[PDB]
């Protein structure tokens, strides 16, 4: 019944958004909830954000 | 009867058959988003009977 | 109500450098240090490349014959390429090379408003005696984080389909700490110093940074102002 | 390299000694950058007979 088929292929980039799981290798999971401006990121006193 | 992949597509604008080749099938290296005609195809169904 | 200014403004390397801000009264160096750190981190002038249309390249998953950079690699390496402009707001680098051996920075065409900053910098390393890599690189100037994802809704026929978009990165500042020392004048009660300690792509000289950064700030209190 | 200024800014007073002061629309985290450095100059140094 089938006279052709045609597969295309995409290639989707995406990146990270709140609702992506992550998780370490202690059992610790989690949901990204907020993405936070470098700016009002903790630091140290170096000046290095976290 | 047999469904066509031609790029003849009903009630499409110009801007829709673009990205299409002259077969009908999106070109390599195209960047589609949602909803975008990755392959023209259009089956048989006479007399609508409207 | 002393007002501060400006002190030595102390380059260390081509990456950071330690302005001053000398005649600061009590906990006003906490109060701007911390105030211009949120203007310097965030928004900035810079110029990050945007679209690279490259050779006979259609999308940036393939690999170039004769490169052993995949594609998506390169583009990434164009993204960290520092640059400075003058008069233009965009202007269209012209890389080409070829011959077994790196492609650094130093391998595009000069322009009027071009410096590169770090011209060793690794753009893809050349695998054959003759494999040849022709790349249109359009350098845009802008202010913040532009994606690649959001560039893709004015569009309006971007057809090039050999045009890659890459994400606009756009920004000098890189870390930013403030650090209050207490400043003697010779009379005065008890004043202090502001270190503002930066680090940069080198795209943008410290007092100007420290200054376009303080320009916004009361730009923005000019509303606050009234009512 | 065009930034962007505040408007509208309904000012609701409760009574006659404090107030809510209300300013739309600010660039991503000018919110505390210049609530926190009002903040910090109202707490501390002001005008004041006490």
């Amino acid at each position: 019944g089938v006279l052709k088929i045609v597969k295309v292929y995409l290639a989707v980039k995406r990146r990270i958004q709140p609702g992506d799981k992550m998780a370490g290798r202690h059992g610790n999971k989690g949901v990204i909830s907020k993405i936070n401006p470098i700016e009002d990121m903790p630091y140290d006193e170096n000046g290095t954000p976290v | 009867g047999p469904e066509e992949i031609t790029a003849d597509i009903p009630n499409v604008g110009e801007a829709a058959l673009s990205k299409l080749d002259e077969s009908g099938i999106v070109y390599i290296g195209a960047e589609v988003t949602g909803g975008d005609i990755l392959v023209g195809k259009v089956t048989p169904k006479g007399e609508t009977q409207l | 109500f002393l007002k501060p200014r400006l002190v030595d403004i102390e380059q260390v390397s081509s990456t950071h450098a330690k302005v001053t801000l000398e005649p600061l009264e009590r906990g006003f160096g906490h109060t701007l240090g911390n105030a211009l750190r949120r203007i310097l981190l965030s928004s900035m002038p810079g110029c990050a490349v945007t679209e690279v249309e490259i050779d006979g390249v259609l999308h940036e998953y393939s690999t170039k014959e004769g490169v052993q950079e995949d594609i998506l690699e390169i583009l990434l390496n164009l993204k960290g390429l520092a640059v400075r402009v003058q008069g233009k707001d965009e202007v269209i680098l012209t890389l080409n090379k070829s011959g077994i051996g790196p492609v650094t920075a130093a391998d595009i065409t000069h322009d009027g408003d071009v410096e590169i900053v770090k011209p060793q910098h690794v753009i893809c390393h050349l695998t054959d005696e003759n494999a040849s890599i022709s790349m249109r690189i359009k350098v845009q100037r802008g202010r913040g984080y532009v994606p690649a994802s959001t560039r893709i809704h004015s569009e309006e026929d971007e057809r090039p389909i050999g045009r890659l978009l890459v994400d606009a990165c756009y920004s000098p500042v890189e870390r930013i700490a403030y650090n209050v020392e207490a400043a003697r004048v010779e009379q005065r009660t008890d004043l202090d110093k502001l270190v503002i300690e930066m680090e940069t792509n080198g795209t943008i000289d410290p007092e100007e940074a420290i200054r376009r950064a303080a320009t916004i700030l009361a730009e923005q209190l000019e509303a606050f102002v009234d009512l | 390299t065009e930034f962007l200024k505040p408007r509208l800014v309904d000012i609701e007073q409760v009574s006659s000694t404090h107030a809510k002061v209300t300013l739309e629309p600010l660039e991503r985290g000018f919110g505390h950058t210049l609530g926190n450095a009002l903040r910090r100059i109202l707490l501390s140094s002001m005008p004041g007979c006490a």
